[PDB]
């Protein structure tokens, strides 16, 4: 009973070269509460260490943060971002296109 | 056309924890200083290079404001249960955003004081700093009480006094970090996107601050038409991108050509693939 | 400089 459903964006820091360490982000926005889940997957496996960016919110109240790994890609791998809000029945996973 | 806000949440969770408080400043959009009862010593700490010219007691004295609010937060957030008829098992959000605009002249042009629960507009300060606005029943309540304590004089002292001497003080301090602008490095990237056509996607990276405007022309109408806007994005290093595309007929794509608007270039950048 | 609340809601 404070939802709005959030705003899933999945790309690297720097344009893309397969083995090189590049930095892989989701930047999730317009959630209430504030409180949420976020993986990185990397071929559907939960990658660990995932950092997470401090909690700010926009004028309208709404909040956003954004999740980060370093990873280095390739041709096969595939990464994701899966989130878990009460405003979504279910959690939502978003792969990473990296030509978006 | 600078300004300064304040914006404070704190959030009650089930469990043997007190609700966490957390409060971000802004200087002209820009985080400068931060607070969370989540730290291991809570404590208002510097979010931009120029407020470390700030003493201690500076420091000292924000936080006890800090220490303040939490207290506040947690016995309103108590208050509100009440007045909602709410049950001790669930989570609540309690937002508040309270500051300044000033003009290029340095002129006061409007105070602001607004809260939210759950989200939702609550209460807010008009722009008279005198009278309150109240979205429902409870709300009511909160302005019955603040107007016969005569809350609405002591935050607009607040406003049109201790906001505007501050931030005046801080933009002398870190106008020359501000007015700091990274433009932006751009190049198209070709893709597949069909047979017989194709899209062209033109990147915009590295550029601050977020304003931004990209634009596709195949020499001569912009093309609004087909033409796909991403959310500008934080590439987490500070700085910004974003990308536009426009399907394009497999051959014919050296033809169309790219523009990019951002306050940092000498002038708009211009390219294609 | 931060602001303080006065009357609580």
């Amino acid at each position: 009973m404070i939802q709005k459903t959030p705003q899933i964006q999945v790309y690297s820091r720097h344009p893309p070269e397969n083995g090189k360490p590049n930095i892989l982000n989701c930047y999730v926005t317009q959630f209430h509460p504030p409180h949420i889940e976020i993986q990185m997957l990397k071929n559907g496996k939960k990658i660990p260490k995932v950092e997470m960016s401090d909690m700010s919110f926009s004028k309208d109240w709404s909040f956003y943060i954004l999740a980060h790994t370093e990873f280095t890609p390739t041709e096969t791998d595939t990464y994701a971002c899966r989130v878990k809000h009460d405003s979504m029945a279910e959690p939502k996973t978003v792969y990473w296109d990296r030509d978006m | 056309p600078h300004s300064m806000r304040y914006f404070e949440t704190a959030v009650s969770r089930p469990g043997l924890e007190e609700p966490r408080y957390i409060s971000v400043g802004y200087v002209d959009n820009k985080e400068f200083v931060r607070f969370d009862s989540d730290a291991e010593n809570p404590r208002y700490e510097p979010r931009a290079p120029w407020m470390e010219q700030e003493g201690p007691e500076y420091w000292e004295r924000e936080t006890q404001k800090a220490k303040g609010q939490e207290q506040w937060f947690r016995v309103s957030l108590r208050n509100l249960l009440g007045y909602y008829n709410q049950s001790a098992g669930g989570s609540h959000t309690l937002q508040q955003m309270s500051g300044c605009d000033l003009g290029s002249d340095w002129r006061l042009l409007r105070g602001y004081l607004q809260f939210a629960y759950e989200g939702r507009d609550y209460i807010a300060l008009n722009e008279d700093l005198k009278t309150w606005t109240a979205a429902d029943m409870a709300a009511q309540i909160t302005r019955r009480k603040w107007e016969q304590s005569g809350a609405a004089e002591h935050y607009k002292a607040y406003l049109e006094g201790e906001c505007v001497e501050w931030l005046h003080r801080y933009l002398k301090n870190g106008n020359a970090t501000l007015l700091r602008t990274d433009s932006p490095k751009a190049h198209v990237t070709h893709h597949p996107r069909s047979k017989g056509e194709v899209t062209l996607r033109c990147w915009a990276l590295g550029f601050y601050p977020a304003d931004i405007t990209l634009t596709w022309q195949l020499n001569g109408e912009e093309l609004t038409q087909d033409m796909e806007l991403v959310e500008t994005r934080p590439a987490g290093d500070g700085t910004f991108q974003k990308w536009a595309s426009v399907v394009v007929p497999l051959g014919k794509e050296q033809n169309y050509t790219c523009r990019v608007y951002h306050e940092g270039l000498p002038e708009p950048l211009t390219l294609r693939w | 400089a931060a602001v303080y609340n006065f009357a609580t809601m």
